[PDB]
């Protein structure tokens, strides 16, 4: 059809399962347990008997980024591999908002309200005044008002009383410092003499529970009123004056909502006051907490409007009895109670009211009752126990966690986003620019040493410390005479680097004399980044060259100074190539995993430094070289990815909400228990869930919660998958065209693209739907369908509010948030787009005459679960393996309809298809966890996937050579090891388990390759001269190094600088393309240095990386499955 | 019209639902043939004819 | 406050139908930016009276592009996951004996 | 009908408003909430006490 | 009331038509008027200034 | 956050919590709100001098 | 004025998995503007399009160009021949009341 | 409202000026009007003020 096609032969059918590994057990069959009913659900995984995630599978309290486990076992080679799933805490990222309304309604055509009003004040004459204003007031209103839609709104209450057990328990500790409770601050932010809030007070017992006319002061029996200097507070007043205060508001709703108690259940007397502390605090905005994280609310605590105040109104005397209940100081065998304490009164009232105040930070107030998780689970079944809400729990769990869980997306775990689209835009909107700066500045400073006891004189050699840059350096390190023209690097790219950095030369080359002694690295090995440094652990003459050594080069024993922080930014992007622009540097920093980008915002900031680098490097010019990060963020937020752009952060369900559903009032309950006092609101089904809550911990709560959060993620990211939910796709039914190739929106601008047969009507309607079915499926029963309907509830999807500006480019990745492997682990092997490669099969030696592409090779028209673009993906890990790319072309035919204008074709998707792949954040160990972009690509457009122009060729750096160095930060580079002594130091940031042999057996298996193919070498050689002390001649230094290397592994002295042969290319006119590089620096570049190799097509590179692709897979690879589990229900 | 990368969509009067004018040859080319009499080619039996 | 008027562009006085298509994206654009989907969910004095009139949903991903393939999942890959997810035998189908 | 119509009124939660303390211009606003955009507009209507 | 943008009504361009308001026909509609297409003209002016 | 209040509501719905044009002053650059720039305006007398 | 149009050949290479060629064809005359015609100096009206004049037995799709309306090089309304005998060709003028 | 050096440039500024903190004097209230009214081509006559 007016192109001509070209002859070829059939080619090879293949599967997912050629290519890809099945992660299910064959051998071991875990078996479900029955059950249909959504109230025996929550009992059956609440059971102490079983776990849905192990404790060592939950990194949940720490400050921001919880995380959840799972390990995949090899069972033939005994290799195990390990697997994150990133869950935050902040509020940034919230969007979702609950309010319960106390309307009240009229009732009773005819009943004679003045014979209601009888029965109530005879009834309840035995505790309150039956000959009151109050008694006669809150009878009235009973007689003549009901509540609209009561007992269904204690979904909202359970909502917000899981919502503070979660708060409080998700903390890295329930101290004042990291629980604050909001206080009463004047102007200028102090306290006002309690810090409670005036109108409705929530640190003492008498907002809720008023004290007893009976038992106040003056009564026939109780003390008169004691004098001014020591008389009751002002805010305390007797029930029956509280009950005479009770009205309809202006919104129709009543003045507070009354919790009647006819009976009381029998827990200890001091968590009865406990939880009366908790139900008095969940009615206020944000549950009565403060802001405890960067300024701002937690993931639970945010959304949170509240409700007017509870009243607890007891129908009897045994709740009155039970709050001043003292069973403490008895120790007798029968009469002990654990933990019993006094009760704690406020002062000059008739022991009447309970006082939970306690001290905070400053002045501030602090209720202890609400940083113990047991008093907001004890208040849970306290409720069910006296008002019947047992399914409402259940609708108030699943509610809970669809509003309160959010994840991270592809974005920061997964793909090599810049930090443009990565990190948050209204802090980190220069931070490439000004990091760009740092470095051009420190590589064109000669770093001078001081001389022989000559106070403020100096020598032009750069000091030993810091090596000298290979291109825009400026002598040889290993010279005997720096002045010497031999030694001395061609000034042909240091100006150029500053002019690209800064501008129009304002800033030239020079010295800086400023740290001419030496950096003092510190012997602190949690905090130290000299403990990664090859040189910093040298080896014995006849130790292994393999051999990790000791760290013998710290000096000091405080934490890592400012210094040391430049010398390991200097180092790591001293041998790399983009530097040659600001767009080619923002391309390397988008291959860096988001661990090492927190390190790298900490330094870019000045986070915890004593002095700013401007102060440490002298730098003098107009523009700047840091960013402003904000007060809150410290350096432990910014490690928990408090940088993180707040719409890459997915909610569980891909859907936001703002519920107003109408709630418990309270005037329904006790109007039918004054008709019979003989009847109960509470079912027998309600009683034995009420007793689980108080027989419970926040590490049982903690893992039914963060199980559903995974059960409802996984269900999203198959409905994104089915519907290609993607910015591209939101924006189209919003009536927008959102493309990352701008001239592809240009050509898309008058034709039908956009129409009314796509909008956000049907396709939330779709989503929801097909969720909500999902969902039921799964046994979550999540009520987003149900909401949706509601006319003063609103659901909407992910991306209504994006950026198009900062986000452009990002419109094509689809919104699955959890690593391809998670997925396996939640929904029994199955899988959506692909996850680790095989070793079963030979699928990379398959060889056919003049196919020009690897993935050409294979015929997937058969498969049913695979695709054209699952095996561009899964050659994309197959050569990342070696270390290669392959560049895919991706192109969008779009002729206008009914448009005479030329069909066009449009790259599109061009910043991850350009860019090398990334070492997933979620399993940073292996390479087969780096899992390709083409996975997370949607969109409503027909794509050509196609092999370009030479597509295959090296990354920037082997990225199965870096590894992070351990759990605390972000320490990154180049890692050796693994010796018959050592280990290769490669651990798992914001990691759960502690790395097992299965760990280190795979670090063993890849480090033996033939021909040492799975290692970077190290030898120990002259790389600088130390100035010889009291004198100004430097003698040789001896220090352990890299050994650059090849494409094919070959290692010559001209790849180097430190080296004659490798010298004399920098000492002429050299480029930015050079193969020259330093190896005392803790990246290594890639290249085809002195081999015949160019830019080959797929097919014949891939031949041609013969080793290095079918040697390395076979390390990396067992018959892996899942030996755990995370859906575990009792019987 | 970019504008910060803010494409909008013609949504119902789009190219896909323009009036297309109905035309034919002789809506743009001139007939240089009059309609008031006719050229018979010479339409004999033998070419003498 | 600031005066808004023609400068050192070839713009005049002319018709409606000839400056609404002259100033283009300052009509179409804005009112992307301005207009929506604006409803009322309240009404004084009156109780929403909710009614069955068939939710509406769109019966197809319209896909564009006149060459190439879409990006839709492989035909057996949402059928494997949905007799994985009815392995777990979890439906729930009752809440408190109500269906 | 005024039994039913004292159920409801101008002033709800984030979608309507009542401003008549004042000095002589009682207002009742509401909120006019897209869906497709998330735009949100404030309606008046002003009475004269005086 | 408020102008809409369901439909690119903005975009609607003709031949030797003067007036916007006199692109559009409101023949068939029983709802709508002429000095409503005219008032609806006059906001969407407004929109651009 | 642009000012966009409502010269009479109460300090709710529009003057308080909701957003109103949240979105035409947000995305749109050349043909939204006006620009800002920082340049030299005008002179200010210097001190100790003329 | 000159309207920019195009011939386009593709091949299609599906089967070695690189991407499509597009080549362009008629160029020569695609790119150059009409020319006042020998056969009929007078008038524009006889300054033929070679669209009429390609022909083949090969597979183009013809459309128009991005941004393809461009003025010509010099007006061809304006050129004319000064005599029958020779080829005295420029800008003309003279169609006064008496001339 | 002055704003940063590498500020985004469409911020809204903290409002540093200001000095006395008792009451919008009659000097303040003349400059906002002279600003307002200031590059107006309708000052050109009363019926276009008008």
């Amino acid at each position: 059809s007016a192109a001509y096609n070209t002859a070829t032969a059939p080619k090879v059918p293949v599967s997912r399962a050629t290519f890809f590994q099945n992660t299910k057990s064959k051998d071991f069959d875990f078996k479900f347990a029955d059950g249909a009913d959504a109230i025996a659900n929550v009992l059956q995984q609440m059971e102490h008997g079983v776990a849905q995630h192990q404790l060592g599978d939950m990194n949940v309290r720490t400050d921001g980024l919880a995380t959840v486990s799972a390990v995949l076992n090899g069972r033939k080679r005994k290799i195990a591999n390990q697997y994150m799933m990133h869950f935050d805490l902040f509020g940034r990222a919230a969007r979702s908002t609950v309010r319960m309304e106390s309307r009240i309604q009229s009732f009773g055509e005819g009943k004679d309200v003045d014979n209601f009003m009888a029965k109530f004040h005879n009834q309840l004459s035995g505790v309150y005044e039956r000959r009151s204003e109050g008694v006669a007031n809150f009878g009235r209103i009973l007689a003549t008002d009901t509540d609209l839609g009561g007992t269904s709104g204690l979904s909202v209450v359970f909502n917000g009383l899981l919502r503070g057990l979660h708060h409080v328990s998700t903390v890295p500790t329930p101290n004042v410092a990291n629980l604050p409770i909001r206080n009463n601050r004047d102007g200028a932010g102090a306290v006002v003499g309690r810090g409670d809030m005036p109108g409705r007070e929530f640190m003492d017992s008498s907002r809720i529970l008023p004290p007893r006319s009976s038992r106040w002061y003056g009564a026939p029996g109780q003390p008169i009123v004691p004098p001014a200097p020591n008389n009751p507070p002002a805010h305390v007043a007797p029930m029956e004056t509280v009950m005479a205060g009770l009205q309809k508001t202006v919104m129709n709703e009543l003045n507070r909502v009354i919790v009647s108690i006819a009976d009381v259940p029998k827990l200890p007397a001091h968590r009865i006051r406990n939880l009366i502390a908790v139900l008095a605090a969940v009615s206020k905005p944000n549950l009565g907490f403060d802001a405890n994280r960067l300024e701002d609310h937690s993931c639970f605590t945010k959304g949170w409007l509240g409700f007017n105040d509870i009243l607890l109104f007891p129908l009897t005397v045994d709740l009155f009895d039970r709050v001043v209940a003292n069973e403490a100081g008895v120790n007798d065998a029968g009469f002990i109670v654990p933990n019993a304490a006094p009760p704690q009164f406020l002062q000059n009232t008739n022991q009447q009211v309970i006082d939970f105040r306690g001290v905070g930070v400053g002045q501030a107030g602090d209720i202890p009752a609400l940083r113990l998780a047991q008093s907001w689970s004890d208040a849970i079944g306290f409720l069910l126990d006296t008002i019947g809400g047992e399914a409402q729990l259940a609708m108030g769990l699943n509610d809970m966690v669809a509003q309160c869980f959010h994840m991270h997306g592809a974005q920061t775990t997964m793909l090599s986003t810049p930090i443009i689209s990565r990190a948050d835009f209204g802090v980190y909107h220069n931070v490439v620019t000004n990091m760009y700066r740092r470095l051009a500045y420190m590589y064109t400073r000669l770093i001078r040493t001081n001389a022989a006891a000559g106070g403020g004189a100096m020598l032009d050699r750069q000091h030993y410390q810091w090596p000298t840059h290979a291109k825009v350096g400026f002598h040889d390190d290993t010279a005997v005479n720096a002045a010497a023209a031999a030694a001395r690097i061609h000034d042909g790219l240091r100006q150029p680097l500053l002019d690209e950095a800064f501008g129009a030369g304002v800033v030239q080359p020079g010295n800086m004399d400023l740290v001419g002694a030496g950096i003092d690295f510190t012997r602190d090995l949690t905090s130290s980044l000299g403990k990664a440094y090859p040189e910093h652990r040298p080896i014995g003459a006849d130790d292994n060259k393999r051999d990790l050594g000791d760290f013998t080069a710290g000096t000091v024993d405080a934490a890592a100074s400012g210094y040391e922080w430049d010398n390991y930014v200097y180092r790591l992007f001293g041998n790399m190539s983009a530097m040659r622009s600001k767009a080619e540097f923002d391309r390397l920093l988008a291959t860096f995993p988001s661990s090492t980008l927190s390190e790298l915002f900490i330094w870019m900031g000045n986070v915890g430094f004593a002095d700013t680098w401007e102060e440490r490097w002298g730098y003098d010019a107009a523009p700047l070289c840091s960013i402003p990060i904000p007060a809150g963020h410290d350096r432990s937020m910014l490690r928990n990815w408090s940088w993180v752009n707040v719409h890459n952060v997915h909610s569980v369900t891909g859907t936001s909400e703002n519920v107003v559903l109408a709630g418990y009032v309270g005037l329904s309950r006790t109007h039918d228990y004054i008709m019979d006092t003989r009847s109960t609101p509470a079912t027998s089904q309600g009683r034995r869930l009420a007793a689980m809550f108080y027989y419970t911990n926040a590490d049982k709560m903690l893992s039914l919660t963060f199980g559903l959060a995974g059960q409802l993620r996984a269900a999203a990211d198959t409905t994104v998958a089915k519907f290609q939910i993607c910015p591209h796709t939101i924006a189209r039914a919003q009536g927008y065209i959102m493309t990352d190739n701008d001239p592809l929106s240009d050509e898309l601008k008058g034709t039908d693209f956009v129409t009314e047969q796509f909008s956000l009507a049907g396709l939330t309607n779709l989503y929801l739907g097909y969720f909500d079915g999902l969902a039921t499926r799964l046994g979550i029963y999540d009520l987003r369908y149900t909401y949706s309907e509601y006319a003063e509830c609103r659901v909407e999807l992910h991306g209504i509010q994006r950026n198009f500006l900062t986000d452009r480019l990002d419109a094509f990745v689809s919104y699955k948030c959890l690593h391809p492997i998670m997925f396996e682990y939640y929904m029994c092997g199955a899988n959506i787009s692909g996850g680790i490669l095989n070793g079963d099969k030979a699928y990379e030696q398959v060889e056919m005459g003049n196919i020009r592409a690897y993935d050409a090779m294979f015929d997937t028209s058969a498969a049913r679960d695979f695709n054209f673009v699952g095996v561009r993906g899964a050659s994309q890990q197959i050569a990342a393996v070696g270390g290669f790319h392959i560049q895919y072309k991706m192109e969008v035919e779009i002729q206008r309809p009914g448009d005479g204008t030329e069909a066009s074709r449009f790259n599109v998707y061009e910043r991850y298809l350009n860019n090398y792949l990334r070492m997933s954040d979620c399993a940073p160990t292996s390479v087969l966890n780096a899992v390709s972009p083409l996975f997370w690509m949607a969109g409503t457009t027909r794509v050509v996937l196609c092999e370009a122009a030479n597509g295959y060729k090296p990354m920037a750096y082997d990225i199965s050579q870096t590894s992070f160095w351990n759990r605390e930060n972000g320490l990154w580079a180049f890692t050796w090891g693994e010796s018959e002594k050592t280990h290769r130091p490669n651990a798992i940031p914001h990691g759960t388990r502690r790395l097992g042999n299965s760990e280190v057996l795979m670090n063993s298996r890849f480090s033996k390759i033939l021909d040492k193919k799975g290692i970077t070498k190290l030898e120990t050689r002259v790389g600088g001269r130390k100035r010889g002390d009291n004198n100004d001649d430097f003698v040789a230094a001896d220090t352990r190094m890299f050994i650059i290397q090849d494409v094919a592994g070959g290692e010559h002295a001209a790849y180097s600088s430190l080296r004659d042969p490798g010298f004399a290319l920098v000492r002429a006119a050299h480029t930015w393309d050079t193969f020259v590089q330093n190896p005392r620096m803790l990246l290594l570049e890639r290249g085809y240095g002195n081999t015949g190799f160019t830019d080959t097509y797929s097919a014949a590179g891939i031949r041609r990386t013969n080793g290095h692709i079918s040697l390395r897979l076979s390390a990396l690879t067992d018959d892996f499955e899942f030996t755990m589990h995370p859906l575990a229900r009792a019987e | 019209s970019g504008d910060n990368g803010v494409y909008s969509g013609s949504a119902a009067y789009n190219t896909a639902t323009a009036p297309k004018v109905p035309v034919s040859r002789a809506t743009f080319f001139q007939n240089t043939k009059s309609k008031d009499f006719d050229f018979k080619f010479a339409d004999g039996a033998d070419a003498i004819a | 406050l600031l005066e808004r008027g023609y400068g050192n562009t070839g713009f005049t006085d002319t018709y409606s139908a000839a400056g609404i298509r002259r100033t283009n994206g300052h009509i179409s654009l804005r009112l992307s930016a301005l207009t929506d989907d604006f409803e009322f969910t309240m009404h004084p004095l009156a109780r929403a009276e909710y009614k069955e009139t068939s939710r509406v949903s769109l019966t197809s991903m319209i896909y564009v592009g006149t060459a190439g393939k879409d990006l839709s999942l492989p035909t057996g890959t949402v059928e494997d996951i949905i007799g994985a997810v009815d392995g777990m035998r979890r439906v729930v189908r009752t809440i408190g004996g109500q269906t």
